[PDB]
């Protein structure tokens, strides 16, 4: 359950956020500045929605190689050749924040991480600082962000 | 901590046109900038004139004009009135390793005659 | 929004203050409350913020540890304690809200000050 010999809340913690886009195809290869410009128009272009994680701002679909990418920062290739994806608006949206309550510390000046609503214990060990929504709190070494009371930047 | 570069001072006659520029603008790494203005009249609070770059609140006449590049911004005054005598401040926002916003050094507007 | 701030107070090397901050028309869901001041015939400085919705303050990195900003949703008042007062601690310092949009497209503490306090000066000796 635990680690390291930790034993005694409010807070705000935060990937299912669209990003609305499409793609274009061609049988030849690439237009990325006229894709836009047809775009632009409000070559063919099919509505294609991905996914970004707010903390490595990087889409996730499955007609991207890996199912990621990143947005250089104009175009994204696809699994295929003729087609690249592109941003309807080339970021995390601010409403996606909650306030959550697991107390936590185990010495009167020493905090060691938390306990989430079901029971998880995350440690406050090996985090760093990072803004998120131009407010300022820890991102956790298992990889979610927390704004707690805070010294290593992410 | 450091601020925004402004210039000190800007002079303009009734119904003449003056620019205030601004430079160290913070943009974030995937670019989420956002630069203010505000309009200081001498003893009193701040007030809000530009609250996205070229973006005004209610109120505020289209006199005052925003624009933004890169890290500069500038914000413009036409048909110069009397009641425009006052300090200039930019503000921006203080990007990823900076914790709020950052205000620039403050431009006085003095308007002749 | 409507803001008004406690009156001024004159202090002391090595005491404290506590000014106050109350609000009277909100329709904004998102929104902020900050502190800036304005140390005599200076500028303008950003010193710290809250989010009352969650209650996560953020602060700049000197003030660090004199500062708490604390607010209440009950009353909508807001309030900045800076304690360990030197002199040049002598400023206004203004109270200003951020009435940020629902629709989540402007981070937290951007700086869109619509609602500004009247003031609170400080005096230190």
């Amino acid at each position: 359950v635990e680690d390291e010999g930790c034993t005694n809340f409010s807070y705000m913690e935060l990937s299912a956020i669209k990003v609305n886009g499409f793609t274009c195809t061609g049988h030849f290869r690439p237009t990325p500045d006229a894709c836009r410009a047809a775009y632009n128009w409000l070559i063919i272009i099919s509505p294609s929605v991905t996914d970004l994680d707010p903390y490595d701002k990087s889409l996730h679909s499955r007609v991207f190689p890996g199912g990621k990418c990143s947005g250089s920062s104009t175009y994204c290739s696809t699994n295929h050749d003729y087609t690249i994806w592109m941003p309807e608006n080339p970021r995390t949206p601010c409403d996606i924040f909650t306030n959550s309550r697991g107390k936590r510390a185990s010495n009167g000046n020493k905090t060691c991480g938390f306990v989430d609503e079901r029971g998880l214990y995350k440690s406050l060990k090996g985090a760093c600082r990072l803004k998120l929504c131009g407010v300022l709190g820890l991102r956790l070494m298992d990889g979610t962000w927390v704004a707690m009371q805070t010294t290593k930047w992410c | 901590q450091s601020a925004l570069t402004q210039p000190r001072s800007v002079s303009g006659s009734p119904g003449q046109s003056v620019t205030i520029s601004c430079t160290g603008t913070s943009s974030d790494i995937g670019g989420y900038n956002f630069v203010s203005w505000y309009q200081q009249h001498p003893g009193k609070a701040p007030k809000l004139m530009i609250y996205d770059a070229t973006k005004r609140p209610s109120g505020v006449p289209d006199r005052f004009s925003g624009s933004k590049s890169g890290n500069t911004a500038s914000l413009t005054i036409s048909g110069l009135q009397a009641e425009d005598e006052a300090d200039y401040y930019c503000c921006s926002y203080a990007g990823d390793y900076t914790p709020g916003v950052v205000f620039g050094g403050g431009t006085k507007l003095t308007v002749l005659g | 929004v409507q803001l008004v701030q406690s009156g001024a107070e004159v202090k002391k090397p090595g005491s404290s203050v506590k000014v106050s901050c109350k609000a009277s028309g909100g329709t904004f869901n998102r929104y902020t409350v900050n502190w800036v001041r304005q140390a005599p015939g200076q500028g303008l400085e950003w010193m710290g913020g809250i989010i009352p919705i969650f209650g996560t303050a953020n602060y700049a990195q000197r003030f660090q540890g004199r500062l708490t900003i604390t607010a209440d949703e009950s009353t909508s008042t807001a309030y900045m304690e800076l304690s360990s007062l030197r002199s040049d601690d002598t400023a206004v310092y203004f109270c200003a809200r951020e009435n940020l949009d629902n629709s989540g497209t402007y981070y937290y503490f951007s700086g869109w000050f619509d609602p500004w306090g009247q003031g609170t000066l400080v005096t230190v000796s």
